[PDB]
């Protein structure tokens, strides 16, 4: 196919949504409940481009990257400044109910979330209210969970039901009070369970190993192993 | 005042003692017959031509032709699992109009639901009905029992080889549920999230079936379309939108209730003649047409026909027709305050704007209805107004949640700038830190 | 621990007939349970699961998603009154202060002797007859403030 | 500058001359005193939302109390 991103021309395959095709191509748009493995839903809003109807069309209109075909001659701008504000706010709403957690958070400098923070351009608060809280559960020895982080972006309960078929996960509640997690406290029963920890994009599934001995990424010696 | 079967063509047949019409009675009132010419005489095809060629409009709210949308069904024959589901959710606020329906008339309902699943090709048929309507869940249970007695629904219905099942499904109480792919999902025994669209439902909706969603007043319309012809339904009104609309007015006015009116009956029309105007010492201050998910209008959109285009020009949506006047003792922002609170708690929680900006609403609105506002408020409304419009948010509960917030900053923004008392403060002085005086 | 009767489970079964998959009758299953417990407890969830074939996961969300689901153990009587826009306009305000009075407990709570609990519920479809207020299977509709009390008095 | 709890902090003071380069790594207890410093109210526990002894969820600073799925209020 072929896209017009902010006046540039690009060769993109024409059977992935504009998210994926612009992320593969490199440019930058923030994502939350979208993942290359679980496919795109269009939940936590924050993919917004603006999609032009032609060449010369000047007002547009906000769309979702990630649920939008990249079809042949589609004009969208990622760099528009309603689309940058658009993303500002939604990651702003998020920061409305977010704990002041990042230094006792294992998530720090690891996150999907403080990178999408940042990337939006969003660092003032102008949000005065109280923020909603949660209580945690026990889910076993190995994922701790700490819901107060949440975005309520589906990726959790998306790859362990649909994707790795796992029954002890689910969304609960309602219109702002949504929680992730088992019907009741206990080990997730899953045996990929451990992939939520990267999975959810903030601090919520955490690898509970690592946490007991714990150290931020940039102090790690890494290096390719074979399991 | 009289109502010939001409020109009231759903409430002709009601009873002055506001009990329900069973099968005897309805069948004596020119009851399915109908549905007969439709059912032995017609094609499928040609009803969905008839009811297209007839303009008639959904009664939902969103106002799109009846016609069109059934034209969107597949014609492949392979596809022959196919379902009728009846909006008769009526969960939003100010709407009142189904219940009378289906607890006084519910044959009508039955009827429509025969010609519409024939027209469909549709061989089950679902009333998705809320679970605070037990009156009309009884009679409409009864009806489906009459009917199926008289062998208008189940098998071989009036011997032409169609078979067609209606079952009623009570809800669990979710306003969300009334969003179509929302029911769909609420039918399939799953949480209420809408689906995004492409695929309409027409193409796989229930169960992954072609799947068609209609309101209570649009399949009670289809049998009087289906029974009278096409060209008495396109010569009700000398207007674009075909047929009649149940409308009426609540709220603080003398006489709240419900009327059949054909479209380009002007408001002040309704409110002057057939609700009396407002109580005494009531000063008319403001309007909604369509129910809680509209934009108010003032005192001067009055004089304006209840139409979908002439409404929707004047900067507000028809919706359901059951306009609520607001006079004038009532604060806007206690009003809106309400409005945002119910909209924020009836979210579904799928898509981030609605979840996390209508709670900041309802935040803000609280702070100025206790005078404790802060300069940057209504902007806040304001950029929330313009960021949860069509297209930003999964589905269109959050535009129809802002519509009131805006049309009340826009025609009432001095009782929002009076809510506002306090110097804004986000932070605490922290000793031994100097701030960053911003400027 | 929690075991369903043979009632419930042949509602359930019944209910199970009329649609081609039998996640469908969740919300009506939840709803057997509640009619005959007043609540769906903790075990429900499991033992709906259990006959329908699907996660617990899933029967709890929707018991959480839904608001008429009660999650929570509730009085004799479930006082709920419309708190929704029509109704404010025709001053619902009163109707739940005296409801507050009356029963000296907050919405969502319940009694000492767990005759009623208080809710607001959404748009009860009577705005021409408003304020609304629906007990348990009867809704009353012209509310007054001083017409509350002999109104619960017949709820015994 | 980088801490985000106040904890690290500069002192007025310069007589740290030592005999061994051995003796200049401080350990955990040479550098913790028994006192706030120069911020002497900033508490990091009382903000952020995760629950230790004393500070339950809810009871941080802009914080509502959590409210339970199986709550009756829709
Ligand atoms: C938030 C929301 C709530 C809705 N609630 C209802 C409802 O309660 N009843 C209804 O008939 N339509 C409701 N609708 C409209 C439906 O999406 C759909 O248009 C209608 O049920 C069937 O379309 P029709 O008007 O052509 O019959 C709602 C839409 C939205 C976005
Ligand atoms: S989840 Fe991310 S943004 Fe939230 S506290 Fe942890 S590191 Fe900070
Ligand atoms: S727990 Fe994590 S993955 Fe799940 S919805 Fe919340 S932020 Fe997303
Ligand atoms: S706007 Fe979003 S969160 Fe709100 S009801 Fe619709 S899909 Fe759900
Ligand atoms: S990444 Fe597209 S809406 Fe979430
Ligand atoms: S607003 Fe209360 S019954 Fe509709």
């Amino acid at each position: 196919a072929t896209i017009h991103v902010d006046g540039k021309e690009y060769e993109v395959n024409g059977a992935d949504n504009l998210l994926e095709a612009c992320l593969s191509l490199g440019l930058d748009i923030p994502y939350f409940c979208w993942h290359p493995a679980l496919g795109s839903v269009g939940a936590c809003r924050q993919c917004a481009v603006k999609q032009y109807q032609n060449a010369e069309d000047t007002r547009g209109r906000l769309v979702m990257s990630c649920m939008t075909p990249a079809s042949d001659g589609t004009f969208i701008s990622i760099d528009d400044e309603e689309a940058k504000q658009f993303r500002e706010s939604v990651v702003e709403w998020l920061m409305t109910n977010h704990p002041h957690d990042c230094p006792v958070c294992e998530e720090g400098g690891n996150c999907h979330l403080q990178d999408m923070t940042v990337m939006t351009g969003h660092s003032f608060r102008r949000y005065r209210f109280t923020k909603r809280t949660h209580r945690n559960q026990d889910l076993g020895p190995f994922i701790s969970h700490e819901m107060n982080r949440c975005i309520a972006c589906y990726r959790c309960v998306r790859y362990y039901k649909d994707y790795a078929g796992g029954t002890d996960l689910g969304v609960y509640g309602a219109h702002d009070n949504v929680y992730f997690g088992r019907p009741e406290d206990g080990t997730l029963e899953s045996e990929f369970s451990g992939n939520l920890v990267e999975i959810c994009p903030t601090g919520v599934f955490t690898d509970k190993t690592h946490s007991e001995r714990y150290n931020r990424k940039w102090d790690m010696q890494f290096a390719p192993s074979i399991c | 005042i009289i109502r010939t079967p001409e020109t009231h063509p759903l409430t002709w047949r009601l009873r002055d003692d506001k009990q329900p019409v069973w099968l005897d009675e309805y069948r004596s009132k020119n009851g399915y017959e109908g549905a007969r010419k439709a059912l032995t005489g017609l094609s499928p095809d040609e009803i969905v031509n008839q009811v297209k060629d007839a303009g008639l409009k959904g009664r939902g709210g969103a106002g799109f032709s009846t016609g069109l949308k059934w034209s969107l069904m597949p014609k492949d024959e392979s596809m022959n699992i196919r379902y009728l589901l009846c909006n008769a959710d009526e969960m939003e606020p100010g709407t009142y109009k189904d219940r009378l329906l289906m607890e006084q008339l519910p044959h009508l309902l039955v009827e429509g639901m025969l010609i519409s699943a024939f027209a469909l090709k549709a061989y089950r048929g679902y009333i998705f009905l809320r679970g605070e309507y037990i009156e009309a869940a009884v009679n409409l249970r009864r009806a489906i029992a009459e009917a199926t007695e008289a062998g208008l629904l189940g098998k071989n219905i009036m011997g032409t080889g169609f078979d067609f099942e209606l079952f009623v499904h009570t809800g669990a109480g979710r306003y969300i549920c009334g969003e179509e792919t929302a029911l769909i999902n609420s039918l399939e025994g799953r949480r209420a999230n809408p689906r995004s669209k492409p695929p309409f439902p027409a193409t796989s909706g229930a169960w992954g079936k072609p799947t068609c969603v209609n309101n209570v007043e649009t399949l009670c319309n289809v049998p009087a379309i289906l029974a009278n012809g096409v060209e008495w339904y396109q010569n009700i009104s000398k207007s674009k939108d075909a047929g009649t609309k149940l409308m009426g007015f609540s709220g603080r006015v003398k006489n709240p209730g419900l009327w059949e009116l054909p479209f380009g009956t002007t408001a002040r029309e309704i409110l002057e003649d057939y609700a009396g105007g407002m109580r005494d010492g009531l000063k008319f201050k403001a309007w909604q047409p369509g129910g809680a998910g509209t934009d108010f209008l003032t005192e001067a959109h009055l004089d304006l026909p209840m139409e979908f285009e002439s409404i929707g020009k004047a900067g507000s949506r028809l919706g359901t027709a059951l306009a609520m006047a607001v006079d004038h003792e009532i604060n806007m922002v206690s009003l809106v305050r309400n409005l945002e609170e119910f909209f924020a708690r009836e979210s579904c929680g799928w898509c981030t704007p609605c979840r996390d900006g209508l709670p900041w609403s309802v935040k803000i609105l609280r702070a100025l209805e206790r005078g404790e506002g802060q300069p940057g408020d209504i902007e806040t409304l304001e950029q929330l107004c313009r960021f949860l419009g069509p297209g930003k948010t999964f589905c269109a509960h959050a535009p129809g949640a802002v519509e009131p917030l805006q049309s009340a900053i826009k025609y009432f923004r001095e009782e929002f700038e009076a809510g506002i008392k306090q110097p804004f403060s986000n932070t605490h002085l922290i000793n031994g830190i100097q701030p960053n005086l911003l400027k | 621990a929690f075991e369903l009767s043979a009632a419930e489970r042949e509602a359930i079964e019944h209910e199970m007939h009329h649609y081609e998959d039998p996640r469908a009758a969740s919300i009506e299953a939840l709803k057997i349970v509640q009619k005959q417990r007043g609540w769906v407890p903790d075990g429900a969830i499991h033992a709906i699961a259990d006959v329908l074939g699907i996660p617990a996961s899933d029967v709890e969300g929707v018991a959480t998603f839904y608001s008429q689901i009660f999650r929570q153990p509730v009085g004799r009587h479930v006082i709920r009154y419309c708190d929704s826009v029509v109704c404010h306009i025709n001053g619902y305000q009163g109707i739940q202060a005296a409801l507050e009075k009356k029963l000296n407990i907050k919405p969502g709570q319940t009694t000492f002797d767990g005759r009623f609990t208080l809710l607001p519920t959404c748009c009860l479809g009577n705005c021409d007859k408003g304020p609304n207020m629906m007990i348990d299977e009867d809704t009353h509709a012209h509310l007054t403030p001083e017409a509350i009390p002999e109104l619960l008095e017949r709820y015994k | 500058e980088a801490c985000p709890t106040t904890a690290i902090q500069l002192t007025p003071d310069f007589e740290m001359g030592e005999y061994k380069r051995q003796d200049l790594v401080y350990e955990k207890e040479d550098l913790l005193i028994s006192g706030p410093g120069k911020y002497p109210e900033y508490n990091f526990y009382r903000m952020a939302g995760m629950a230790i002894d004393g500070k339950d969820k809810g009871e941080a600073e802009n914080e509502a109390k959590p409210i339970d799925v199986k709550s009756l209020l829709p």
